[PDB]
RNA sequence: UUAAAGUUGCUGCAGUUAAAAAGCUCGUAGUUGGAUCUUGGGAGCGGCCGUCCCCUGCUCGGCGCCGGCCCGAAGCGUUUACUUUGAAAAAAUUAGAGUGUUCAAAGCAGGCCGCCUGGAUACCGCAGCUAGGAAUAAUGGAAUAGGACCGCGGUUCUAUUUUGUUG
């Protein structure tokens, strides 16, 4: 499932190549995991702790720093791999005609693979990080489900 | 004894005496087979404007329909064992506050305060079913509800409308008057 | 541009430098120093427009080549040396010392001090640095690197240095209930007591300072400055004692003084 | 369809006072309608009214006097502040000595002098003079 | 007025303000529930169940003699139809007008009414997709018209 | 080019006959959407009423006492708009304080016989941060009950002041 690619994927902090004694079972073949806390009152999911995936652009299990602005939005498409696109909606004011303006603009957000129950139409909270690509400047921190889906 | 409270506290002298009085009232009558599971929760003693008194008796909701068809008798064994104390039956109901954003199940709309007040008013007197309701809002800003009752069984309710107004002003606080319309039926 | 900016116009100057508008096209840009470009007071404008010792910009550089002006006890020959907040200016010839404390309005004001007050100077530490082989360092707001303080020094608390040796004598802990100085922004030059501090993670923290007469205001945490333990200061306050009285009360006291003077 | 019960209510009471009637019926009810007539009743522009408590939506029998001139509704409910209320009062009241602006603030629904006293703003409903 | 007609009609029921069980009714809730179960095993739409119960058994409404409405008991027992009543009748009317229009190619009025029936079917389908009653993949076509009764 | 122009009308225009309702209907985007969820008082004050105190809950510690009372805190309570306050928001220009450039446009000076001082204040559309209210408008619960509380039964890793110096 992992290392389906010509370049090896590994975490650059945990040394996985220590010396073993009995060279078998009974307390071994359990890889240690590296994680960290983002802060700002956020919670690290257990799927990023007990997970097995390798991703350097993950905010929790990776070399990604979170600072700056905190936003929110609703997703539209999951087509490109490991990055999603969300839609943000806001009300603009016009000074001449004393009314309001509903407009939108969308942005590309990197999605960590620790969320696997994500679907169309749920409100997600994103955070500012480093420029990871040309159009990618945000990362997914927590996911709140949409209205309904009781079963 | 016959009194059962939802909370573990000891009742006073008055409601214990009313529970005992109804205990011999169901003992000496032919209704002992019809009150085996029918109990009392709480009772009070308040006053009405004038030279009369009143008593209120609380009944739980899922046994209320048992007491609806026995109330037409039970009240006048209570005035034939008392001197002149008029006896009414009401159904108890818990009230919940509106959940604000400053402060969990969704509160069902049966616990709505206006619905509780409406249920208290309609179940306060059973045989005179309500056929009309108007609200007088006088120039001081206060509300004065007037409630129209049934044309039938008028004679055995008209002597207790002052007691109904007194107990509704005591439990809730609304000036409620009663009228008997004759136009419709 | 193609490099660093080097000139400075008259109206590009900050308002607290507070010059006129028609005497030239250029204003004195200060040289690089311990303070920022915006909140500093150059030597040339001070000697030319505050004490009125000199009238022309060649006379002040003649003073600086005559070696009569010392900032923090060392002779400064720079004519545009930025003398910022909480600095002592000592003149060896006439024998008076000046300390720059903001008054009740947003500008620098003269404050004649005793020589016994003129041997120390307060500083605010910006960050704590641990050195090569575990040397505790200092980063003050006046760019003074001090080695090995007392180990109770934190990010926000202020220190007292001795001008001759450059070492800590005593420090004031940043707690709620200490005397306050505000430097920067709108509320600039008000004496009060720190009451409440709230933490905002990911953004700037804001404090709440209550003045002696009961007035309260809020400033950012980066623009705070502690001057005293409790309500007792460690320096000499200027006139007015940092109140920021309203313009109606200022009008009342000005008309009362004018009526009494006659 | 019916998209604003309050505009229809105030139009109906305006037509009733313009013809010269004494009692009128308003087909729907709302809490905001009862607050609006409570403001005009406290200010003495309408008489003592009633609520026909029927199980659909209350019908309101308002006693009409000759003290009313015009009742109007601004649609939609425009946001108004303390600094922007004077323009509304200038171009919408007939005079500075009488007339009231009914605006919904967070502390209830009442006239604009009381909201000036409590220093609060909100959304405008209508006017009467 | 109407939704695809110029008429403005006022003809519907008017339930009284009184909301109590009358004294002449000598029935319980379980008896009328059993009657609903038997008449639903007879296989009839819930509206006409209400018609027959009101006509024969003297009950005004089930919801004033039982604490809940008739389709809710029909779903609680587990014999309510999967498709709603009005949607099923609209699809049946669409099937009828399409079967009429196969043998009559020149009936333009029937084609216009078929357009109106299809529009009302779509507008009800949007609401039933919104309220999570019907699956999102259910689509209305002519070829699925005869397949879905 | 602006006002005049209510002849570009958001405030604030007109469409039977003067300029102007698509031949008619369906229909996606857009805009707008019925009613209803907590109402009422108390101890006071001046001769029925204005202002004011009250109708949010579980791990640490000081205005105070003899493990018991209360108060205060590192940490938490559905989110939006709107409403009010606070921070930051360059100067000049605009309003505007003081001031006999002979007055004034201008300037920031100047006045007392070494001294006293000014060189303010306000606005800065929207968007971003923060704290009081929840009226107004939209979103949500629990209904095929894995619904909310309460004491009881098991599947795994570990807190060392707690099994005499050491396996």
């Amino acid at each position: 499932d992992i290392q389906t690619e010509r370049a090896y994927q590994k975490q650059p902090t945990i040394f996985q190549n220590k010396k073993r004694v009995l060279l078998g079972e009974t307390g071994k073949e359990k890889l240690p995991r590296y994680y960290k806390n983002i802060g700002l009152g956020f919670k690290t999911p257990k799927e990023a702790i007990e997970g097995t995936y390798i991703d350097k652009k993950c905010p929790f299990t990776g070399n990604v720093s979170i600072r700056g602005r905190i936003l929110s939005g609703v997703v539209t498409k999951m087509k490109m791999q490991r990055t999603i696109v969300i839609r943000r909606d806001y009300l603009h004011y016009i000074r001449k005609y004393n009314r309001f303006e509903k407009r939108h603009k969308n942005m590309s957000v990197h999605l960590s693979p620790c969320f696997r129950d994500v679907q169309i139409g749920d409100i997600v909270t994103v955070g500012e990080c480093r420029p990871l690509s040309k159009t990618v400047r945000f990362n997914v921190l927590k996911v709140t489900k949409a209205a309904g889906t009781k079963k | 004894a016959k009194i059962v409270k939802p909370n573990g506290e000891k009742p006073d002298e008055f409601e214990s005496g009313i529970s005992q009085a109804l205990l011999e009232l169901e003992m000496n009558s032919d209704l002992k087979a019809q009150l085996r599971e029918l109990n009392i929760t709480a009772a009070k003693e308040i006053e009405v404007g004038g030279g009369r008194k009143a008593i209120i008796i609380f009944v739980p909701v899922p046994q209320l329909k048992s007491f609806q068809k026995i109330q037409v008798r039970l009240v006048r064994e209570l005035e034939k064992k008392f001197s002149g104390k008029h006896v009414v039956f009401i159904a108890q109901r818990r009230i919940l506050p509106k959940p604000t954003r400053k402060s969990k199940q969704k509160r069902p709309r049966s616990r709505t305060l206006t619905a509780v007040h409406d249920a208290i008013l309609e179940d306060l007197v059973f045989p005179s079913e309500i056929v009309g309701k108007r609200i007088r809002v006088k120039l001081d800003g206060s509300r004065l509800i007037k409630v129209h009752l049934d044309k039938a069984q008028q004679n055995n309710v008209e002597h207790k409308v002052e007691t109904f107004s007194g107990v509704y002003k005591k439990l809730t606080g609304k000036d409620v008057n009663f009228e008997f319309p004759e136009f419709q039926l | 541009a193609r490099g660093p900016k080097k000139h400075l116009k008259r109206v590009a100057a900050p308002k607290h430098w507070m010059l006129d508008k028609l005497t030239g096209v250029f204003a004195p840009r200060p040289s690089t120093g311990p303070h920022k470009l915006r909140e500093c007071l150059p030597l040339i404008i001070f000697l030319r427009n505050r004490l009125k010792y000199a009238l022309t910009g060649d006379e002040v550089k003649k003073i600086c080549m005559q070696r009569f002006i010392k900032i923090d006890g060392k002779v400064r020959t720079d004519i545009t040396y930025p003398a910022g907040f909480m600095d002592v200016i000592s003149i060896d010839k006439t024998g008076e010392n000046f300390r720059l404390i903001y008054d009740t309005k947003g500008r620098f004001a003269v404050h004649r001090i005793t020589p016994e007050e003129a041997k120390y100077k307060l500083c605010k530490v910006r960050k704590i640095f641990v050195g090569t082989k575990g040397i505790p360092h200092l980063v003050t707001h006046d760019a003074r690197t001090i080695r090995y303080p007392d180990p109770l020094i934190k990010v926000n608390d202020t220190i007292q240095i001795d001008l001759e040796t450059g070492k800590i004598t005593d420090f004031i802990k940043f707690d709620t209930g200490n005397l306050c100085m505000v430097t920067g922004g709108a509320n600039l030059g008000r004496i009060g007591v720190i009451t409440n501090r709230e933490r905002h993670p990911g953004s700037f923290d804001v404090v709440h300072v209550k003045d002696a007469n009961g007035n309260s205001f809020a400033t950012r945490l980066s623009n705070i400055f502690v001057i005293g333990k409790g309500n007792k200061p460690w320096i000499s306050l200027p006139r007015g004692k940092g109140i920021r009285l309203t313009i109606a009360e200022e009008r009342d006291k000005r008309l009362a003084a004018k009526q009494s003077s006659g | 369809v019916r998209m604003n019960v309050l505009a229809d209510a105030l139009k109906s009471i305006n037509n009733a006072e313009k013809r010269g009637k004494r009692q009128v019926l308003i087909r729907p009810c709302s809490k905001v309608i009862v607050r609006f007539l409570t403001v005009m009743m406290k200010h003495g522009y309408i008489g003592e009214f009633e609520i026909i408590d029927d199980h659909r939506a209350g019908k309101i029998v308002v006693n009409l006097t000759g003290r009313l001139n015009k009742c109007g509704v601004i649609s939609p409910r425009f946001d108004v502040q303390l600094k922007d209320l004077e323009k509304w009062q200038n171009n919408l009241l007939p005079s500075r000595q009488f007339g009231f602006i009914v605006l919904t603030t967070s502390a209830g629904i009442m006239d604009h002098e009381e909201a000036r006293r409590k220093h609060t703003g909100g959304k405008i409903l209508g006017f009467f003079f | 007025g109407r939704m695809h007609a110029p008429g403005k009609g006022l003809s519907q029921s008017a339930l009284p303000y009184r909301r109590s069980v009358p004294t002449w009714l000598k029935l319980t809730s379980d008896d009328v529930k059993e009657q609903i179960y038997k008449l639903a095993k007879k296989g009839l739409t819930p509206s006409q169940i209400g018609v027959i119960l009101r006509d024969s058994h003297g009950v005004a409404q089930v919801r004033f003699v039982t604490g809940n409405k008739i389709l809710r008991i029909l779903k609680s027992k587990g014999l309510a139809p999967d498709l709603p009543e009005d949607l099923y009748h609209l699809i049946k009317k669409a099937v009828a007008v399409r079967k009429h229009l196969e043998r009559n190619r020149k009936d333009k009025d029937a084609k216009f009414r078929l357009i109106l029936i299809e529009s009302r079917i779509h507008r009800l389908a949007r609401y039933y997709k919104t309220k999570r009653v019907l699956p999102p993949n259910w689509k209305y076509e002519s070829s699925t018209a005869s397949a879905l009764v």
